[PDB]
């Protein structure tokens, strides 16, 4: 049998833990008893949703994984939330000092003291379970906790497990909802220290999420509930592949294979079409070549930039339900036809497909409308050039005059090293650029 | 009566081979069952050397099938031989064939193959005498190429005085997909060169272009391909198999036919090709066939024999006709084609004829080549590895299991020292 671990860093990535492994738990009929679903009821499942639950005495399925932050103020928030007994109490850390947008704060302060018992806990999970493949991380840019915290740890597991993929689920950060202007320092300082460990990477655009939840789900003040139930959602709709049966982007290898050509560039956008409101019953209705000529469109693109004006190197998709290949096969031809789509001179470039026999299913008293067709695209396309440049940029804005340099100084950081990830960066948009 | 040893491994290698050995089975008439339902005495008269003996007094054929992925055996089965072969030499892998140069020749299945070595030493001395070793698979990447190469390496290293060939089909960018084989061929027929003289280059993609385009096909299946390649390479070794003019033996064969000890790439031809079609055809005469012989697309390698010269050429006719008149068109090919071969080797033109015919045709004529022509695929295959290297593509694996890039450098170097020599030797 196989399985997999998921990591949880941070309070944002907490937050989307809780809200997609809710999610999860609804989506496989199971329950926040899973009682049991129609198997052995001990040690059964023998499906894929076991690479996630693994049954107790009880059957319970309990997901083996684990949730971190610095501070016990979400992490408690939600260990006496609506999935108490789904985790086991005192497999969740608490930290005590808050990392405080501090990078060097989750580096060499505070996460240094305490990474030996989030090794150990996730070394004896390990040893519980048989079949490990990888990793799924959760953590954000912007925060010192998601940040140092993640590079540092992730770092121990590259030097203690120099085999096994790994797949960060980051949040690119937006002013909207800013909570700091030391977020690209953050940002840059860690991603600098991720391609040497880093396998492939999902990372989600705030601004995006938030003119998703507007412009779409008709939302005007959207709390972390909105944005992170749709994130959750859009996750889901990803990793339904590894959850349910053999088709395309069945393993981490296969995902990062069909995805990554070169071990630097591993940022693939990401999209998923129903983002239908809510109870507003119908004004139209559903179709599978709809919604997938639809997908081309900026509209859902996980992350601002312009494919249309860039290079692509491979299309992956993925569909829920209402299966039948032939039209499938009839809107990819028709899609096919090169309106502006472009693709790589040197390879095949064909367009992948897997389809699945569910519907996705919607939270029970959420915002997120019902349907039953759905795609996730996930598109391998240059154009995020333009994003990680324009987070470039705002970063060498504000080293002319050595803003905030000291308070990452003070910990043991050097002034220098931040000139030699620019020019990381600035060679990694070279990269980008080589492309032509 | 020097016998051979049949090696083969890989998933196409399999696919390819069951068809061949049902298709020389049955035009030697022996029973799916391993019993001698013929309809002659000319077949058994020292056939063995394909064609083992059991206590019972039925025969056995001798032929090693492996691989890494575990179910082989299951596949084997999907013909008509699966337990025919004997039944305690299928030695299956654990993993699969992912398309991994290295994941099958440096660490993992290499473990594996030092017990097939064992197995294939013990299989070798019971025979009479030995003749050499033959292999059949293709340069296709993913465990396909990996043992192929590595057992080639230590079979020449443990016999030196015995003769290798190889029957590997060349990958090509419009049957297939999984674009990273241009790596593992490019590679593997890097040591290939150096580690056998005797190799048949079917081309898959010269196989597409006749037989979806000019053979009424749509879309070509992996049977569509085993119907014509064992056609073709099963007829290869009429001569091995028959008692004739040209008995040439595998050194022999090399000694008439492998001139440097390099540029041994033979392009194969059949002139009566046929899809899988119940119906015979109507007949087709002498000239007919001689010329349908020469015919470009007919050929099972990239490139039109026209466009180059040939060096040493061989030919099995087989059916009834005019025996002896057979040289009055062969030497008219010589005189109104001169251009075609070369002056530096006369008499390039071996000929022989065979009485049998083979199963579902009364005509026929197998083919065998070696020309410059085959230039031209290397440079194809040199290219489309050449305008993707400079992007460094995938090869993560390759660099971490245990290669280096002055390694892909020197095969390319090498790709490009075969072409040069071709291309010389043309001039
Ligand atoms: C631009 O990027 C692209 C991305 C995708 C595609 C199309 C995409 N693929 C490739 O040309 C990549 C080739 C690499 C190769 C590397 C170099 C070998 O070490 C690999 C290995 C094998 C087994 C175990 C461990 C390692 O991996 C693989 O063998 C795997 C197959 C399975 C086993 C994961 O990969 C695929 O082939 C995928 C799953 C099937 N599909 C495709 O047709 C084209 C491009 Cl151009
Ligand atoms: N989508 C989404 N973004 C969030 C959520 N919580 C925080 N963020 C964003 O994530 C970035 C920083 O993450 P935070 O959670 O604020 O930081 P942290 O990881 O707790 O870090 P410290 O405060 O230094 O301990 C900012 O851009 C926030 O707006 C959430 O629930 N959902
Ligand atoms: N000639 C031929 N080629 C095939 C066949 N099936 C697949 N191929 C292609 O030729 C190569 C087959 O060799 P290999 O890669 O070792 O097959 P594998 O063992 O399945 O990985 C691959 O590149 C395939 O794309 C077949 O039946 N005949």
């Amino acid at each position: 049998m196989r399985e997999c671990i998921s990591i949880h860093v941070g309070q944002a990535g907490v937050q989307i833990g809780n809200a997609c492994w809710e999610l999860y738990c609804l989506e496989h009929g199971i329950q926040p008893d899973g009682q049991m679903p129609s198997d052995k009821t001990i040690g059964g499942g023998d499906d894929s949703f076991n690479t996630f639950f693994s049954e107790t005495g009880a059957g319970k399925h309990v997901p083996r994984a684990v949730f971190v932050d610095l501070e016990p103020t979400v992490i408690d928030e939600v260990r006496t939330g609506t999935y108490r007994q789904l985790f086991h109490p005192e497999q969740l850390i608490t930290g005590k000092e808050d990392a405080a947008n501090n990078y060097a704060r989750g580096h060499y302060t505070i996460g240094k003291e305490i990474i030996d018992l989030v090794l150990d806990r996730i070394r004896k999970l390990a040893d519980q379970c048989t079949g490990l493949q990888g990793f799924l991380v959760f953590h954000s840019f912007g925060g010192g906790t998601g940040s140092g915290f993640t590079s540092l740890l992730m770092e121990r597991l590259s030097v203690d497990y120099g085999k096994k993929s790994k797949l960060e689920f980051s949040i690119y950060p937006a002013p909207q909802v800013s909570t700091a202007v030391v977020e690209p320092y953050n940002s840059i300082l860690t991603t600098h220290t991720t391609l040497e460990h880093s396998d492939c990477a999902f990372m989600v655009d705030n601004e995006a999420i938030y003119d998703i939840c507007r412009r779409n789900l008709d939302i005007e003040r959207p709390t972390y509930t909105n944005l992170n139930r749709l994130i959750s959602q859009i996750v889901s709709s990803i990793t339904a592949s590894l959850r349910f049966d053999g088709a395309l982007n069945v393993d981490l290898t296969e995902f990062q294979t069909n995805l990554v050509p070169y071990p630097r560039i591993h940022f693939p956008l990401a999209t998923y079409a129903p983002v239908i409101s809510a109870e507003k019953a119908y004004h139209e209705q559903l179709s599978v070549a709809e919604i997938t000529n639809a997908c081309f469109e900026p509209a859902n693109q996980m992350v601002k930039c312009d494919p249309r004006h860039g290079k692509y190197m491979a299309c992956c998709l993925l569909y829920r339900g209402d299966v039948v290949p032939k039209d499938v096969n009839a809107a990819i031809a028709t899609i096919k036809t090169k309106r502006s789509i472009q693709f790589v001179d040197w390879c095949p470039t064909g367009f992948k497909v897997g389809i699945n026999y569910q519907p996705p299913t919607v939270v029970p008293g959420g915002d997120l409308a019902k349907v039953q067709r759905a795609v996730c695209m996930l598109s391998n396309t240059t154009a995020i050039a333009e994003a990680w440049a324009r987070l470039d940029h705002k970063f060498d804005l504000m080293y002319a005059k050595r803003a905030f340099v000291h308070w990452y100084v003070g910990e043991g950081m050097e002034e220098g090293e931040f000139s030699e990830a620019r020019e990381d960066m600035a060679a990694l948009e070279k990269d980008y650029e080589e492309v032509g | 009566m020097r016998e051979i040893v049949h090696i083969q491994a890989g998933q196409c290698g399999n696919q390819i081979g069951a068809k061949f050995w049902e298709v020389i089975s049955d035009e030697h008439g022996i029973d799916p069952s391993g019993n001698y339902v013929g309809d002659s005495d000319l077949q058994l008269e020292r056939i063995s050397v394909y064609y083992n003996e059991a206590s019972s007094h039925k025969y056995v054929p001798r032929a090693i099938l492996v691989d890494l992925e575990p179910g082989t055996m299951d596949s084997v089965r999907s013909g008509a031989f699966g337990h025919l072969f004997r039944p305690d030499n299928f030695i299956f892998g654990q993993s699969g064939a992912g398309n991994n140069w290295a994941k099958g020749h440096y660490t993992e299945g290499a473990e594996l193959v030092d017990s097939v070595l064992d197995v294939v030493r013990k299989e070798c001395e019971n025979c009479d005498c030995l003749q050499g070793f033959q292999l059949t698979h293709s340069l296709g990447g993913g465990t396909g190429s990996g043992m192929g190469t590595l057992l080639i390496s230590k079979v020449r290293e443990e016999y030196p005085d015995r003769i290798m060939n190889t029957f590997s089909v060349v990958p090509s960018p419009k049957v297939s997909d999984t674009v990273v084989e241009p790596y593992n061929a490019t590679l593997s027929i890097h040591q290939l060169v150096e580690n056998t003289d005797e190799t048949y280059c079917i081309d898959n993609e010269a196989l597409y272009d006749i037989c979806f385009r000019t053979l009424k096909l749509a879309t070509p299946t992996y049977g569509d391909l085993n119907h014509l390649v064992s056609a073709t390479m099963s007829g290869v070794t009429t001569s091995l198999r028959f008692p004739g003019q040209l008995n040439a033996d595998l050194r022999k064969l090399a000694v008439n036919m492998v001139p440097f000890p390099r540029l041994h790439f033979f392009m194969p031809g059949f002139a009566p090709l046929t899809a899988r079609g119940s119906q015979q055809y109507r007949a087709l005469t002498v000239p007919e066939l001689t010329q349908q012989m020469f015919d470009a697309k007919n050929m099972m390698a990239a490139c039109d024999p026209r466009h180059g010269r040939y060096l040493t050429v061989a030919t099995v006719f087989r059916g009834r006709m005019s025996m002896k008149e057979v040289d009055e068109q062969m030497l008219a090919i010589q005189s109104k084609n001169s251009s075609y071969f070369v002056e530096w080797i006369p008499n390039n033109v071996k000929v022989a004829v065979c009485d049998i015919p083979p199963r579902g045709l009364k005509m026929s004529s197998t083919f065998i080549g070696n020309s410059t022509a085959i230039q031209e695929l290397f440079k194809r295959i040199s290219e489309q590895f050449t305008a993707m290297f400079r992007r460094k593509a995938f090869l993560h694996w390759y660099t971490g299991e245990g290669m280096d890039e002055m390694e892909f450098t020197e095969a390319e170097s090498n790709m490009n020292d075969l072409v040069s020599e071709y291309q010389q030797y043309q001039d």
